[PDB]
């Protein structure tokens, strides 16, 4: 038992042992990474090998070589932190080591020079935070795991709906990791065609030719011999006795004597064994039969020297004739069965328009690039280059090793290239699959679907960088002088920070990390998307892909995907599973060796699982663990069904893994309907955080592990007691087993406080723990938004009602008492960060300056001497944040106006207000404010202000550093000198300082004292150099863009609390929307006077099928029960027994469960905290599958006090009357999603309008107005509105003079229009006439 | 065949896939 | 037209005519030199090409635009657009005077209205409340209404209590598919950002409570008033144009309300005895003395227009329950008594109004319909009705009725490993005994649930 | 069928919407067919009074004014 | 030409300086002025394509979302033709001669 | 399949039976979501003929 379980305990119900527990829930993101960045020595992907992969770069033939020795990443310039207050990038610098060699000509070689020029620097690369993020700009960023097609081969089908002759067609297609694909297809014609990418088609046999291939050897390659003598006269024929299957005799089958077979006669197995054992070597045919037969190699007359017959030809009784007397004794033939041996290849052979090897290099030359003339050094360099060249093709390790299983093969590795006998094994296959021997794959199996990762893609940007760049160095090597140019000469920043750039900038698979929610990040981290680069689009595939596959089991969570236009295009990774060695995804299981169920947990990819049978994750087993029933549900090959009791070859570990992180948090989900269950857990990464981290009432046991894997908690790295417990910092004290034995003690963690999320909402960690306190090393030592003791809390738990209340629950609607809003805790806060920018007009720069035209003392008071707001001072809509004034010279005002001015005198300003001020209806209290500056500008007094505070600021951080640490170090010294010196009150009144001088007898202690004096003054000028540091990166003028010559940042944090309009749900895919805000006067309450806090509607819970909501109900306000008991026990003042007694028969519970318990935990100060916490409610966790039953949930009610319906007497707070009939009361975890009132509500009279065309645009936050679009109109046309429709397309929008006119009217007090032409049509007009065409407005 | 599609299908006046005739 | 950091941005129609005039006047130059023809013949062919390109790109070469890899847009695509098929009437057009927000309930709501909330009401009818607040004088000029409203001064919520009261809203919802998918009601100034709309039309929007947004217009002109009040109006559209059937019968709470209200059960207290009228029976079930549902024999008077164009009055004593009397109170004058005084389910509830509007006309079909909604939504919420975890009985036969059913499955199993099933025709069988089976525990089920 | 029946129209504003735009013009321009408008959708298009609804008074009355004294 | 030379200042520069020469010193290398660096900087880019995509692949491209800043909003327009009124009522209210004097 | 679900959701579904009531749901979704497409299309295609 931990020490924050101390703290609190779950009360976990459900049986099954936990074998195998939650991995680390960031996995796959971190490793990935770690493996991009990273020193490889050797191909494994990373830097190194993109680079290995196109270096040694060297010129053409000029033998100027430019080599790859090794590289380093720089350490970060700005760390996290100020990268993200800055908003630059984090990232380190990448230091390559690059040797240009010469080679003197000519060569034996061996050189003239090469210049080792000292490590070039090609942009910095991004680096991934401990939690598997980037930070872009100033921004966390997640790149999101890919799932695509394995490079390999793959045999398809596509039966069906080609030809409607049924039939099918059977094809082969060879997907490399990059370079041109090769396909392979037949015909109805039963013709093997084959095309590179999806190009025009060709006869397959024309690309064999191209791999030096006569028409001999490919007949030779695809086909049997069967050999005609010619022995004495007239026709025998070597017989393999097996060759006579599925054949009927075509004539007098005889030999040796003895009639085997006669005309007319199929010859079946009896025959084929007769002939076997009386191994009949050779019969005599007739001379007809050879009429069809076709020749395999050439004939020629040896005494004329002329081609008798070509290869592939069909012989004729009269050719028989003509090579018989040219002295032929033998003539090889195609062995040829429609049925079994099909004679797909010949005739693909008479299709072939080509005849020699460049004869077909120029059709497929001429196909790839057609239209301009061929040549032979072009057909081969392309062909060559195509599935040949160690550049533009590679199948990777993945693509060889599963190219090579689908072959059959040995090797699991080989070459990344296609050789002869690659393709031909491949075209070899196909045959075999159209012959009957072999099957065809299927795309949506996982064990054909590979998962990608930031690593890997990261590595292909990166190599396109380098090809690129490569491409300029061999340009540059082409005129170079000798030793003047080294590499960086030739070698640029710019290519390689681009592609890194635009990566991780722009691409659909890099994106912000969704932190609204500590479950939101992780289950982001852990997804999967079939979209992107190399993958399909929406708009393609197409529902097979998007179906859950029987494979998806263990490894994709089949009940959480996105549920809009692209389905099971994303899914998510399942809880346990992990990406394959290759890459594809396995899932863990529990291997059963001869009856005993072993704990030994194994893991199996997709094709690994498919053979073995794997028993239930609900089984029940006991004692050994030995199977209790004789026959088990299980599932062994695509299905499942009863299986004998050791048949079983593994075992589910978990009866969670098939599920996600997002559905494991979903209490009784096995009661839940599958489609709820998705949109519940779809919601749940949607819930705002809280001011008030409640904590789940009802739970499962993931939720710690949700929250301690992600990084908004605090863990401690090293345990030990708390010194220092601050709400800004924490300070521990390590142990000395832990502890390193040099640099002494402790482990401050640094609390983030409240700042920016990704969401515009607010991210604050408070501590979890107080001061002088024990913690274990591994604990949770804070909470971040959304946390409570180290679980996981998305929302607050609360007392709800099922009943219909007055219609204010119509729908889905939600009826929320005031209670709630009182309490505040639904209560949230949001961060927003706003900006202003000074920036450089032709007429002059703009001013940062509080000196605004037009603004009362009430205005510029809340703006410093400078024109900046003051930092926590409380903002409203249209309040100034930040003044700003940018020239326009010269009003050109006119008449009256002038004449105004003249009456009243005013010297209208030559500066127009540009000022920041605080978007409209948004109000919050400004918590921060930053002010960036060109480098070279002169920094305004605030800015100013701020850098000297900033300074002050860091300098005494700093200094606390440098005190806690070197107490911390002089602390241990203290005590290394008492072991053999030991001067208690001599040693400590002498200054501290003079403390190193003093040594001690020999032992290593005296060398303990030398490694903390290194470490001592280590730690002394570190200091030093820090402080220079931070303040360098204090004073430097940030780095901006053209023409803004300073920028500032103000940060309002918000606070909103909860009102009619907002949406809620619980975890159970049940929507809703606050209606109305009831007084707590008008609530339901029961007997004892308790009111309620929402009131739902019954009639949405039997609809939609989830009946987990209500158990969640139920359970939920049993453990209230106990929580209450507990409370009124604690407030009797009991004593430690009576308390102690009832929580352990709350933890017993009937029998039959796994949770264990106490009396180890110290049964005064320890239990009564427990309890202490315990009496809120008593928190428990329902296992997914695993979870309570009803009768457990009664029992605990029974323990309650409460009855066993869950329903209770309600009386109404209006009447005071009852309610007939009882209600469901009981207490359900409830989230608050962002989708806030305040957010989504929009309206707009007259705002600003497009240039192109005029069209109602916001640009403001002053909105564009709804769009009115065709089915709208339809709506107006269907009623007899003319006018409505008229002014909705004029007036209201596209009509400038119309809109105008109208207003005018409008504020005259007359309704009419005077409409025009609408400004759209108008437009088309020109556009139309624009071009050869007139079109005119005829007549009147 | 039945359903949209058989609406659509109506709608559309499309022969059959294996019509009668009379 | 120029851009921030004094950067511009320009239509790619300006790179292609450019293109076309610079090879023009280079053919210009080309002839007047005196050129081969094999030089000005290509200056031709690229000039045809540079205003092919211009005209419609794509039927050539497909030039790129300056600097950008993406195909520049030509005049025949200024015309298509796409989407579509969408020519910008079409597709859609952005329109001033509207807004949109989340939606919320208001059951207090007569159907002819909707809760508008105030800020987006200020913003929406902004020139309306400049205009009215000179028209008035309390606002010297346009600029000072402005500032007034700008400030929120107290004065103004006051106009716009005025610029309202007659003037319709165009409520609309996002998948309009039928007519009735757009709506006008009249605004009712309410606290707060949500729009509240009336629950008997939540029909005809296909509008759920779950985060659901609604859009509103308003209807500037006369003319759009008017056709917003006699067409576009939720009161005068009360049936499908589909089929004469009501869209406004009422939906899920208030059905559960009039059920449970119009039910009997076979005794409770009150049963078998007699009243005057609805009035005390009503009196005698608030005062807890008479169940909400018993069997009783109430003196009522219903009436008949059967006389011409003409109400007869007639009264009996009718055998029904306290229920079914009380309710008897919002059924307006020619109604027969038998329409009440069955079980009332959604499916009678409607034909009820749907008579009440062929028989008295559309204005008593409103109104009734209205109070049905409320005395729907009220009773049932006096109900109590839940549902508890207890509510959903299993039939106590399930478990035997499986056991039976499984016991089949093994029947046919032993027959194919006896050879005497082959596999097909043993997979129908099999799945034909489950099959069955499902049918037994569901009409075990509905036994037990419905009448025990 | 429905999909053809939609295909026939008068007005090439109508047939340029829905049906292909750039073939819909040319086909249209080389007849030199003058649109009268008449149905709904130019009408829309060309952002005048629908000629159903309260719009029939206006259009009918305007239609009888056309091709008139 | 001028432009041309900038862009290579940088290129010996670039790692020299290892991220990239300030905007402030290729300014010194030149022989010309020095602030002369940032017009003609921002003067040699290239116009946007009008019709670049903006987000979702939907058919808001970047031209659809620049406002017409040149437009007087209708809510001015009010109150330039209540001015009118305004003016006309106080010389309305002058002498003629004075009216005729300051409309002059 | 042949062996139909013996729970239902009163009691608890396990681990099988809920990994087969998944495909029915999904394609429930997608089918359901792209009969709106369809029937938009209907629409469509019909006031365009009218
Ligand atoms: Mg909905």
């Amino acid at each position: 038992y931990s020490y924050t379980e101390k703290k609190r305990i779950r009360k976990d119900f459900g049986k099954r042992p936990q074998v195998l527990d939650v991995p680390y829930l960031l996995s796959i993101q971190l490793d990935s990474f770690q493996k991009f960045i990273e020193q490889d020595p050797e191909g494994q992907y990373g830097l190194e090998a993109a680079f290995r992969s196109v270096f040694p770069i060297q010129s053409y033939s000029g033998n100027s070589e430019l080599q790859y020795v090794s590289y380093r990443l720089g350490e970060p310039v700005f760390d996290v932190q100020e990268c993200q207050i800055r908003g630059v990038t984090y990232s380190a610098p990448l230091r390559v080591k690059l040797r240009l060699v010469i080679y003197e000509r000519e060569a034996p070689e061996g050189t003239v020079k090469d210049i080792k020029e000292q490590e070039v620097y090609m942009g910095e690369i991004p680096l991934m935070t401990d939690n598997g993020t980037f930070v872009i700009n100033g921004t966390e960023r997640v790149i999101v795991s890919q799932l695509h097609r394995s490079p390999g081969v793959f045999f398809d089908s596509d039966k069906g709906k080609t030809h409607s002759s049924g039939k099918v067609l059977y094809n082969a297609r060879i997907i490399p990791y990059r370079g041109s694909w090769l396909d392979f297809e037949f015909d109805p014609k039963d013709n093997l065609f084959v095309r590179i990418d999806r190009r025009r088609k060709l006869p397959a046999t024309i690309i064999l030719r191209a791999l030096n291939y006569t028409t001999e050897q490919i007949l030779d390659l695809f086909f049997e011999k069967v050999i005609f003598e010619i022995r004495d006269n007239k026709l025998q024929m070597e017989l393999v006795p097996e060759r006579l299957r599925g054949e009927t005799a075509s004539f007098d089958i005889e030999a040796n004597g003895k009639v085997y077979v006669e005309k007319g006669r199929r010859i079946t197995a009896r025959h084929i064994r007769q002939l076997e054992k009386d191994d009949v070597k050779l019969i005599e045919v007739p001379v007809e039969y050879i009429a069809g037969k076709v020749v395999a190699k050439d004939y020629i007359d040896e005494s004329t020297g002329e081609l008798i017959c070509a290869a592939n030809m069909e012989l004729s009784l009269d050719l028989l004739a003509k090579l018989s007397q040219s002295g032929h004794k033998r003539i090889e033939t195609l062995f040829t069965n429609d049925l079994d041996h099909g004679p797909y290849i010949s005739e693909t052979l008479r299709v072939d328009p080509t005849n020699d090897r460049l004869s077909a290099l120029v059709e497929i030359y001429r196909m790839m690039r057609p239209g301009e003339p061929p040549t032979r050094e072009a057909a081969e360099s392309l062909f060559e280059n195509l599935f040949f060249s160690e550049d533009r093709y590679d199948l990777s390790a993945v693509g060889r090793m599963k190219f090579n299983r689908s072959l059959l093969r040995e090797e699991i590795e080989g070459s990344g290239i296609l050789s002869k006998d690659d393709i031909i094994d491949v075209m070899k296959k196909l045959i075999d699959i159209r012959n009957g021997k072999g099957e065809v794959d299927d795309i949506d199996h996982l064990g054909n679907r590979r998962i990608r990762s930031v690593g890997e893609m990261a590595e292909n940007q990166f190599r396109v960088g380098l090809v690129r760049v490569e491409r300029a160095v061999k340009e540059r090597l082409s005129l170079g002088d000798l030793d003047t140019l080294m590499p960086q000469d030739m070698i640029n920043a710019k290519p390689i920070s681009a592609a890194v750039k635009e990566f991780f900038g722009s691409s659909q698979l890099s994106q912000f990390m969704d932190q609204n929610n500590p479950l939101s990040e992780i289950t982001h981290k852990r997804r999967i998307s079939a979209l992107g680069p190399g993958g399909l689009t929406r708009e393609r595939a197409g529902f097979e892909v998007r179906d859950v596959h029987p494979t998806h089991y263990g490894r994709v969570c089949p009940i959480e995907t996105p549920e809009g236009p692209n389905i099971g295009l994303i899914n998510s990774l399942s809880v346990y599973a992990q990406t394959n060695e290759y890459g594809f995804l396995e899932t863990p299981y529990r291997k059963v060796t001869d009856g005993v169920v072993t704990d030994e947990i194994h893991y199996l990819s997709a094709i690994e699982e498919g053979n073995y049978v794997i028993a239930q994750a609900n089984s029940n087993l006991d004692e050994e663990g030995h199977f209790v029933e004789d026959l088990v549900t299980c599932r062994s090959k695509g299905e499942s069904s009863l299986f004998s009791r050791d048949q079983v070859d593994y075992m589910d570990v978990s009866t969670q893994q098939v599920v996600s992180v997002g559905a494991s948090l979903i209490p009784f989900l096995e009661h839940d309907d599958a489609n709820r269950a998705l949109m519940g857990a779809n919601m749940q990464r949607q819930a705002v955080p809280t001011l008030r981290a409640d904590k789940p009432l009802v739970g499962t046991g993931m939720e710690r592990a949700v929250a301690v894997d992600s990084g908004v908690t605090a863990v401690a790295k090293r345990g030990g007691v708390v010194q220092y417990v601050d709400a800004s910092r924490i300070v521990i004290k390590v142990n000395e087993d832990e502890m390193y034995p040099g640099e002494a003690g402790i482990d401050i963690y640094n609390l983030t406080k409240y700042t920016r999320s990704n969401q515009n909402t607010c991210i604050n960690q408070m501590p979890c723990v107080s001061l002088g306190e024990p913690v274990e090393r591994g604990d949770v030592l804070a909470d971040g938004p959304s946390t409570d003791l180290g679980e996981l809390a998305l929302g607050q738990n609360m007392r709800v009602a099922f009943m219909p209340w007055n219609g204010y629950n119509f729908e889905d609607s939600i009826l929320v008492s005031e209670r709630v809003v009182q309490e505040d805790r639904f209560t949230t806060i949001h961060i927003q960060e706003l900006a202003c920018v000074s920036r450089d007009t032709k007429l002059g720069p703009e001013e940062i300056t509080a000196d605004i035209p037009n603004v009362g003392e009430a205005a510029l008071s809340k703006l410093d001497e400078s024109g900046i707001v003051y930092i926590g001072a409380e903002v409203t809509g249209g309040d100034i944040l930040v003044g700003k004034v940018t020239p326009k010279g010269e009003t050109q005002l006119t008449p009256e106006e002038k004449l105004l001015r003249a009456i009243f005198g005013e010297k209208a300003s030559d500066v127009k207000d540009s000022s920041l001020r605080v978007p409209n209806g948004v109000s919050g209290t400004v918590i921060d404010v930053q002010v960036f500056t060109r480098d070279g500008v002169e920094k305004d007094k605030r800015a100013l202000e701020i850098e000297e505070m900033q300074l002050k600021q860091a300098k005494k951080d700093l200094s606390e550093e440098l005190q806690i640490l070197e107490a911390g170090l002089f602390s241990r010294i203290r005590a290394v000198l008492v072991a053999g010196g030991v001067e208690a009150e001599k040693l400590d009144k002498l200054p501290r300082d003079r403390w190193l001088e003093l040594g001690l007898t020999d032992e290593e202690k005296q060398n303990q004292l030398e490694q903390l004096a290194e470490q001592y003054d280590e730690l002394k000028h570190e200091f030093e150099k820090k402080l220079e540091a931070k303040r360098r990166k204090i004073t430097q003028g940030d780095d901006l863009a053209p023409g803004v010559l300073k920028i500032v940042k103000v940060y309002l944090a918000v606070k909103r609390r909860i009102q009619p309009g907002d949406k809620m749900a619980g975890r159970h895919g049940n929507k809703g929307v606050i209606s109305k805000i009831n007084p707590i006067e008008d609530m339901p309450y029961d007997e004892n006077g308790t009111p309620v806090d929402i009131v739902l509607n019954p009639l949405g819970v039997p609809s939609r099928m989830n009946i987990g909501q209500i158990l969640e109900t139920h359970l939920g306000m049993a453990a209230k029960g106990i929580g209450d008991k507990i409370n009124a026990m604690l407030k009797q003042q009991q004593e430690v027994a009576k308390l102690r007694e009832f929580i352990q028969r709350a933890y017993d519970l009937g029998a039959d469960v796994r949770q264990k318990v106490d009396l180890s935990t110290f049964s005064d100060e320890e239990v009564m905290r427990l309890a202490e916490n315990l009496r809120k409610g008593m928190p428990i966790a329902t296992p997914v599958f695993d979870g309570a039953k009803e009768a457990e949930i009664k029992e605990l009610l029974k323990l309650g006090d409460l009855p066993t319906s869950g329903q209770i007497r309600l009386y109404d707070g209006r009447t005071g009357e009852q309610f007939e009939r009882p209600v469901t009361v009981g207490y359900m975890y409830m989230l608050k999603l962002n989708h806030l009132v305040d957010d989504k509500m929009h309206a707009r009279s007259t705002g600003s309008y497009s240039l192109v065309t005029q069209q109602p645009l916001g640009g403001k936050a002053q909105f564009g107005g709804q769009r009115f679009g065709e089915m709208e109109v339809w709506a107006l046309e269907a009623y007899g509105a003319a006018y409505t429709l008229q002014e909705m397309l004029t007036v209201k929008s596209d009509d400038v003079n119309g809109r105008t006119k109208m207003y005018k009217n409008i504020v005259d007090g007359n309704h009419q229009m005077e409409p025009g032409m609408p400004e759209s049509f108008n437009v088309l007009l020109k556009e139309i006439r624009s071009l050869g065409i007139n079109i005119e407005l005829e007549d009147e | 065949t039945g359903g949209l599609p058989r609406v659509a299908d109506l709608f559309e006046a499309r022969r059959p896939k294996e019509p009668a005739i009379l | 037209v120029p851009l921030d950091g004094g950067r511009f941005a320009t239509s790619d129609l300006n790179d292609l005519y450019r293109r076309v005039i610079n090879r023009n006047n280079r053919l210009k130059r080309l002839l007047d030199l005196a050129a081969p023809d094999i030089i000005v013949r290509n200056e031709k062919r690229m000039l045809q090409e540079a205003v092919d390109a211009l005209l419609d790109n794509g039927r050539r070469g497909r030039a790129i635009t300056g600097s950008n890899k993406r195909p520049l847009k030509s005049l025949a695509d200024m015309i298509k657009g796409k989407q579509g098929r969408f020519r910008q009437n079409l597709l859609g057009k952005r329109v001033d005077y509207s807004g949109r927000s989340v939606i919320t309930v208001g059951p207090y709501l007569r159907l002819h209205q909707c809760g508008l909330p105030k800020k987006m009401a200020l913003e929406l009818f902004k020139p309306f409340i400049y205009g009215k607040l000179e028209l008035r004088g309390l606002a010297t000029t346009i600029k000072a209404a402005k500032k007034m409203v700008e400030r929120e001064e107290a004065v103004v919520w006051d106009i716009l209590d005025e610029v309202i009261r007659e003037h319709p809203v165009l409520l609309n919802r996002a998948p309009t598919l039928h007519r009735l998918g757009i709506q006008a009601f009249e605004p009712v100034l309410i606290e707060g950002k949500a729009i509240q709309l009336h629950p008997l039309v939540c029909a005809a929007y296909n509008a759920d409570f779950d985060g659901d947004q609604m859009a509103v217009h308003v209807p500037l002109t006369l003319e759009a008033q008017l056709e917003a009040r006699a067409l576009m109006m939720s009161t005068n559209n009360i049936l499908s144009p589909a089929n004469g059937e009501p869209i406004i019968v009422p939906s899920q709470d208030v059905v559960l309300g009039l059920y449970y209200m119009t039910r009997d059960c076979v005794n409770a207290k009150g049963e078998g005895m007699v009243l005057t009228g609805p009035k005390e029976a009503e009196r005698l079930y608030r005062s807890g003395l008479a169940s909400l549902h018993a069997r009783v024999k109430v003196r009522i008077t219903e009436y008949e227009k059967d006389a011409n164009g003409e109400l007869v009055a007639k009264t009996s004593l009718k055998d029904t329950t306290v229920g079914r009397a009380i309710l008897w109170m919002i059924v307006p004058k020619g109604l027969p008594y038998s329409i009440v005084n069955q079980a009332l389910g959604k499916k009678a509830i409607s034909k009820m109004l749907n008579t009440c509007y062929r028989i008295l006309g559309l204005k008593p079909t409103v109104i009734f319909a209205d109070q049905i909604m409320y005395t729907g939504f009220a009773y049932a919420a006096r109900s109590g009705a839940s549902v508890g975890i207890d509510d959903m009985v299993i039939p106590e036969k399930k478990h035997e009725i499986i056991s039976e059913a499984e016991a089949e499955v093994a029947e046919i199993q032993e027959q194919f490993q006896s050879g005497l099933v082959t596999a097909g025709e043993r997979y129908n069988k099999v799945i034909d005994i489950w099959a069955a089976a499902n049918d037994r525990v569901s009409k075990a089920m509905m036994d037990n649930l419905q009448t025990e | 069928g429905i999909t053809k029946a939609s295909l026939a129209t008068e007005s090439f504003i109508s047939a340029a919407s829905f049906q292909e735009t750039t073939r819909v013009l040319t086909e249209a321009a080389v007849a030199g067919k003058r649109d009268e408008l008449r149905g709904l959708k130019e009408n829309v298009i060309v952002g005048r009074l629908i000629p159903a609804g309260t719009g029939y008074a206006y259009h009918q009355d305007r239609m009888r004014r056309r091709a008139a004294g | 030409e001028t432009i041309n030379k900038l862009n290579r200042i940088s290129r010996q520069m670039l790692q020299e300086m290892g991220r990239e020469p300030t905007p402030e010193e290729l300014a010194e290398r030149m022989l010309m002025p020095e602030d002369k660096i940032r017009k003609v900087l921002k003067i040699a880019k290239e116009p946007i394509s009008m019709e670049t995509p903006i987000g979702d692949d939907e058919d808001s491209h970047l031209g659809d979302f620049i406002e017409d800043t040149t437009l007087e909003l209708p809510l001015d327009s009010a109150t330039t033709e209540s001015l009118r009124a305004a003016t006309h009522d106080v010389l309305a209210g002058l002498t003629a001669r004075e009216a005729k004097v300051l409309r002059m | 399949i042949e062996t139909p679900i013996t729970a239902n959701f009163r009691e608890g579904l396990n681990v099988l039976q809920y990994f087969i009531s998944t495909h029915g749901a999904r394609k429930g979704l997608a089918d359901t979501a792209l009969k709106t497409a369809n029937s938009g299309y209907l629409t469509r295609r019909l006031v365009d003929v009218a």
